[PDB]
């Protein structure tokens, strides 16, 4: 026009809340991000009907309208991998939210301000591990970079990529310097040590492995009664209060893994100032290195704008991917996928959609399914062939409690953990507040082996004991609601006091004691082992004519001192095994 | 000559609309020709004018309307069937997924298949022992029947369906079953336990195993049981094969219906779900049974969780208006530690009448199944009424009943998952059970047997 | 004595067991069924619309 | 300005052939009488634009009436001057005093603190309520809710916390920011008397909205309040503490409009979007990193049924911090205010007390009252069942520890102001009734200091 011609500018026609309408498209597809209005907020097209789009602004529309241009980008939702994402906290769309406050000078989320994700004029020593001339394909190490005093950010050949090196050389770089180059089929490619993906398609691998390995996480409840296996997945539903921040921290702090993507998805926004806060100040006594340089954070806070929500779950688990992809073992944390999925619905009651259940679009099943589908352990591409995880922690927040609501029975259909949070423990100060009747691991019998084997003692059997004692426990708790405790067979009296034990001296745990925080798998070992043994030597000694009232009196000391064994340090585990010897020892006296 | 179109009027989720186009069938298998090349299976659902409402399978992230075509196959989604597919893996389309040879189709077939005329059926009356006490006496299992598992998630219903399909069996014959799995939205866990019970026991290379995975697109899933029914059909009446067919999960099968309906924006009947899922069910469910003439044979064992654990949802309630009974598996049953926690009193065979008896299971088959069906309703009852009024409270027959019902579901329905018992050996411990309640009581059994067998 | 054990029981047993399962049964219900009311009103104004 | 009305069908009103309109846009329309009633863009599309009138569209003629569209939000008029005024729930004044002349105009839906600037919530402030201060502490920043239930002196409470509130150490930078949602006239006139009687208003600004006001004048009520606070708050450097009451009445007006929208009714009847309006919200409390001064809410909500299930309370649950419980076993008693500190909980608490903020014994004594309490009311709760002869000596004394917890500790009366000192002072005299040997929550170092 006028003489001129540029690229194709789209003109809004519609603006209905998050949904935007552009006509003049045409040259756009499915699935491509452009800048909306004169601002240029953010927005991602998913319908299209001829050259008219329907796009889905993750930023605020107010103050939009008609008239306004709208221009695609080209790309779909992708994000930005490469040195410099470490230790980062990004929004929804991974944008920067310390550079946003920066260039904008305001402690307030403006919109319609781009920022490259990563730093691109810092300077990284790249250190080449290949040598020059060597056939590479889709995943193999070109060379590293340690971003981290621990964690060397490994530089692997992009997707869709196949050929010999040409020229490689190790030196001091950006993120935009060619550091290799390729000779492809189709010609020379250069390599950058960053890569884009698009954070709705799955990172391809070669196969995907059982998840059989038992992550630790110190919390003696999970690592015990409900374990997490590295590749697994662990849904965490609860009615408000129940603490589930604490329990996602505590996995965070001190689960076995080498990076953690922590995704605050429509949640409170001083949880995120708590963990940018917290995390930089929690440092492992060995590695000399805190929580904040393994930790990549997302945040899209409960009154950012909602279309992001969906944004920041995909914008997590493909980081995750990504370092999964170098042999890594990752956890991916989402609090709450409830608020995802409330993001979806949003959208669902814009498009003028039918919904399946709860007003929720009938696709959120799958979009769920597609989710936890990602995570697992997995054959990473390569020839190196090496193996990575990734470990899903997933909050949901059921309205009332009620766990029948569609997004924890559409997550509890894909995951095999499920640890369900009580509101009358959390009242009771019973923390973590994990219902142990309630709450299942599918992993428990494979992990049974696996402990079994590492420990060389009956650890399956010591595990399904004290679980057995619990549910004996929740049984008899109903006897005595109805004709009280002094109608109790002085065998089942026992059993109340040996549960009451397990629930107090096992069971409970305080995040916030430097001791009991964390928990090792022996310690664990050794503190269950010396309560289930207080039971079996206290039934034995029933038969052998013992009254409950005279062992329970006389065993006032050694009891107590179980009490307590949770807050024996490490080093000092002779002090826990001790007890075993003091108890067979009190109850002989007892006997006589 | 190949009909293709370069005229997509609109794109929205799974959804897809060509203006401009002729000669197009109603539920036509269609490509599209994506602008980077890449190929998107597809099916015609609705033709007006020269208009085509299509399904993609793949769905259609990153299409760009102008630059794609789409083209028309002339004919509907068909399977290319051989007895080459024994011992392979195909995904949700059919296509191979183990990365072997290429198979070379017998013939095509359209995955609809045809309505048995029902008087050529065969009325399946052959028994089926599958090991488990719970079916072979009280729920029996019969040769070219429908039985579904009723179950929940994190229930048992994997390891259920692999004993059943490790243990079936006919009677006096030395046959077996050709496993034909259809694998619908499970994740990986799921569908590689059975790959590795079906290697661990060779059933491998009896079988043919059609995957769609959780991380596989949830239309696929829509043509995923037909392939398999498909499969299935053309190996027992065109192969002679007696076919055991093992569907899961259906759930996933009815929530992709559900997403194309209300894709489609179609009129929601309960909870979104169609007003054609009952019609739609069947159309596989009734794809089982024995032909006159024909040697061969499909017995169908589908899998589905019932959503909330309510079987009056759609789905398990829909199923078994359909289906030949149920197998209702209970979380309560689960926890007790019952292997199968299979609760008899919901369950259902319709089948079990002129597949047992004498020659062939026993002639005290049918009695004894009443008689412990009836006491065990009574003796759950009586538990459940001494566990809130205590045991002093009932009658002294009815904790008889009460001792009964605890002894039937740790000994009787409690079997392990990897027991074979003979239908010898469960009817003989059936009468074992019965013998610690009074004769007068057995009033579904007559004197005739009761001398005969009665300890 | 005994009798007054066995009364006491069945007070506390419908006390606390049976009467609360009804009375949030009952509580359940009568939401799950305005709750499908709800449902069934809004599928009809869209089939009206279309 | 456009004389081109198109449809008008309720409360919803289509304006054709406009241009450069934008989305919640508010507009005006001058009907043919002369009269003006404000309104605001729900879609803008086209040339056409959707418009939602807040007095209605009863009497409109859409021949003769015109709309003029203002290129702006909902605004409110800030200034200092709004200290010691009573306004409505648009922010017009109802107090008969001069017209404010604003220092500037703001989007009432504000901005959202970016989180990395975020700061935490500290320090203490000292509510007067024994009940809260001390097991239940409300920290400057934070958003502390009250969950009652109809009947229950809420009010009451609302008003004593309102005059009472106070920060430590700090002359004339403390204010607050009331807002009354559809309450009733006479309801509206007790805060209002209270309010000047006590000199409160002298540091206060008042948004009273009443229950025969206009449904979108009930949601806009809220929001005006936040930003006159977030004003004096990150502005002017204040602490200012908004207390908003009724939000269940704030939760029905969203019901209805939501209604009048035709669009999807979610759990219960409430909109889908219940939990993100709501946190438009209450999120907008908090610090921000190198400013003086804070915004600090306390919610207050009726919970329907007294059901803690309920959307409002439920919602509200998963994004205020804490909650601070009144039952009607209390409220029966007499005991005022009745808070039930066991099911009442403040998650930031340690972040506003401790020395230097309060007394070293905050925590200690916190923890041992709580437990102690919660053994008093498991004694009480088995004298009832299985008689005073089931109770072993050591549970005669916790039942009359929460006897006199109840009736001494949290019932202090609706007028009067406990020091944070007096409080816990008051709490040491309770578990001097105590056997110094079963005090394990309380190290010895504080036991032979304050324990009398």
């Amino acid at each position: 026009s006028s003489g001129s011609s540029g690229m194709q500018i789209g003109k809004i026609i519609k603006v209905s809340g998050p949904l935007v309408m552009a006509e003049n498209m045409s040259e756009a597809s499915i699935q491509d991000m452009c800048l909306v209005g004169d601002l240029g907020v953010i927005g991602e097209i998913i319908e299209m009907r001829q050259d008219v789009a329907s796009i889905q602004v993750y930023e605020e529309t107010s103050g939009i309208g008609p008239g306004e241009p709208v221009r695609s980008t080209g790309e779909a939702l992708s994000v930005e991998l490469g040195p410099g994402i470490i230790s980062q906290m990004f929004d929804g769309i991974q944008r920067p939210l310390d550079t946003f406050m920066e260039v904008t000078q305001s402690n307030f989320l403006g919109r319609g301000v781009q920022l490259p994700a990563l730093d691109h004029e810092k300077q990284w020593w790249f250190e080449a591990t290949i040598e020059e001339g060597t056939e590479v394909s889709a995943g193999d190490i070109i060379g590293y970079v340690d971003e981290t005093k621990i964690i060397q950010h490994k530089i692997m050949v992009p997707n869709g990529i196949k050929g010999t090196v040409q020229k490689i050389e190790s030196g001091s770089f950006t993120i935009d310097d060619p550091i290799c180059v390729i000779e492809t089929e189709q010609g020379l490619k250069e390599l950058t040590m960053m890569q884009k993906w698009p954070v709705r398609r799955g990172r391809p691998i070669k196969q995907k492995l059982n998840p059989d390995v038992p992550m630790i996480t110190g919390q003696r409840v999970i690592d015990t009664f409900f374990p997490v296996t590295k590749g697994g997945a662990a849904a965490v539903p609860g009615p408000f209060g129940a603490g589930k921040t604490v329990v996602q921290h505590q996995i965070a702090k001190w689960s076995d893994v080498d990076l953690v993507v922590y995704v605050g998805c429509g949640e409170r926004g001083n949880e995120m100032t708590d963990v940018v806060n917290e995390f930089p100040e929690l440092i492992d006594p060995n590695t000399g290195e805190s929580l904040m340089e393994r930790t990549v954070l997302i945040a899209n806070t409960s009154n950012m704008p909602v279309a992001a929500r969906e944004a920041s779950i995909y914008t997590g688990i493909t980081i995750a991917e990504y370092f999964r992809d170098m042999g890594y073992d990752v956890a991916i944390m989402a609090d709450s996928t409830s608020r995802w999925a409330e993001a979806l619905r949003e959208m669902s009651g814009r498009l003028e959609e039918m919904p399946g259940d709860e007003g929720y679009p009938a696709y959120l099943g799958s979009r769920l399914a597609e989710y936890y589908e990602r995570s697992g352990r997995v054959i990473a591409l390569g020839s190196d062939q090496r193996e990575g995880s990734i470990t899903a922690i997933s909050a949901v927040s059921p309205s009332g409690g009620d766990i029948s609501e569609p997004v924890t029975q559409n997550t509890l259909r894909v995951v095999k953990v499920f640890w369900g949070l009580d509101s009358s423990l959390a009242q009771k100060r019973h923390f973590p507040s994990i219902n142990w009747i309630q709450s299942y691991s599918l992993y428990s019998t494979e992990v049974g082996r696996y402990m079994d084997q590492i420990l060389q003692q009956d650890w399956s059997d010591m595990v399904t004991e004290g679980m057995r004692i619990l549910q004996e426990e929740e049984q008899l708790n109903e006897i005595v609601r109805l004709v009280g405790i002094d109608s109790l067979s002085d065998n089942d009296r026992l059993t109340l006091e040996v549960a009451k034990s397990i629930r107090e001296d096992y069971l409970q745990q305080n995040a916030f004691d430097d001791v009991d925080t964390f928990t090792s798998r022996e310690k664990q070992f050794n503190m269950l082992k010396v309560i289930l043994t207080f039971g079996k030597e206290a039934r034995k000694a029933l038969s052998l004519g013992a009254y409950f009232n005279e062992i329970m009196e006389g065993t006032v000391a050694v009891r107590e001192r179980i009490s307590r064994s949770k807050y024996i340090p490490e080093e000092e585990l002779a002090k826990i095994s001790s007890i075993n010897e003091e108890i067979k020892e009190t109850i002989q006296l007892i006997v006589s | 000559m190949i009909k293709e179109y370069r005229t997509i009027k609109e794109v929205v989720g799974p959804l897809m609309a060509v203006e401009k186009v002729s000669g197009v069938k109603y539920e036509e298998l269609i490509e599209v020709r994506m602008q980077n090349g890449e190929i998107r299976r597809g099916q015609v659902l609705e033709v007006q004018e020269d208009k085509a409402m299509v399904q993609i399978f793949e769905g259609t992230s990153g299409i760009n309307l102008k630059n794609s075509s789409v083209r028309f196959l002339g004919h509907p989604l068909q399977l290319g069937v051989s007895e080459d597919m024994i011992g392979r893996v195909f995904d949700g389309l059919g296509r191979p997924k183990d990365n072997g040879p290429e198979i070379l189709p017998e013939k095509y077939l359209d995955i609809n298949g045809e309505v048995i005329n029902p008087i050529a059926r065969d009325y399946p009356d052959e028994f089926i022992q599958t090991g488990i006490s719970a079916i072979d006496h009280l729920n029996t299992l019969v040769r070219g029947q429908k039985l579904p598992v009723f179950s929940g998630s994190g229930l048992p219903h994997k390891e259920l369906a692999a004993q059943i399909a490790r243990q079936a069996t006919v009677l006096d014959s030395s046959d077996d079953f050709a496993v034909v799995f259809a694998a619908i939205g499970i994740t990986f866990e799921e569908a590689e336990f059975f790959m590795e019970d079906f290697r661990q026991t060779g059933a491998i290379d009896r079988s043919v195993m059609f995957m769609n995975l959780a991380n596989d697109p949830a239309i696929e899933r829509i043509a995923t049981p037909r392939m398999a029914l498909t499969a299935a059909e053309y190996l027992a009446y065109e192969k002679g094969m007696h076919v055991l067919v093992i569907m899961t999960d259906m759930t996933n099968y009815a929530e992709a219906l559900r997403e194309i309906s209300a894709a489609r924006r179609e009129v929601p009947g309960r909870r979104g779900y169609p007003g054609y899922l009952y019609t739609n069910l069947a159309t596989l469910f009734e794809r089982a049974g024995r032909i006159r003439g024909l040697k061969g044979s499909v017995t169908q064992i589908p899998i589905l969780t019932m959503p909330e654990d309510d079987k009056t949802h759609p789905i398990p309630d829909l199923t078994g208006y359909i289906t030949e009974g149920q197998i209702i598996l209970t979380r309560e049953l689960y926890k007790s530690g019952i292997q199968p926690p299979i609760d008899v009193l919901p369950s259902l065979s319709r089948l079990k009448d002129k597949g047992t008896g004498a020659g062939k299971t026993r002639e005290d088959h049918a009695a004894t199944m009443n008689q412990l069906f009836a006491a065990y309703a009574q003796g759950k009852q009586a538990k459940e009424l001494a566990v809130v009024l205590g045991e002093s409270a009932l009658s002294d027959i009815d904790k008889i009943y009460a001792k009964f019902a605890e002894r039937f579901e740790n000994e009787y329905v409690n079997q392990g998952f990897y027991t074979n018992r003979t239908i010898t050996e469960t009817l003989d411990l059936g009468w074992e059970l019965l013998a610690m309640l009074p004769r007068t009581e057995l009033k579904r059994i007559k004197d005739d047997l009761l001398d005969k067998y009665l300890p | 004595a005994e009798e007054i054990e066995k009364t006491r029981r069945r007070v506390n047993a419908l006390e606390y067991m049976t009467i609360p399962q009804l009375e949030e049964t009952i509580y359940y219900i009568k939401m799950k069924l305005e709750e499908n009311e709800r449902a069934e009103v809004t599928r009809l104004i869209k089939v009206k619309n279309m």
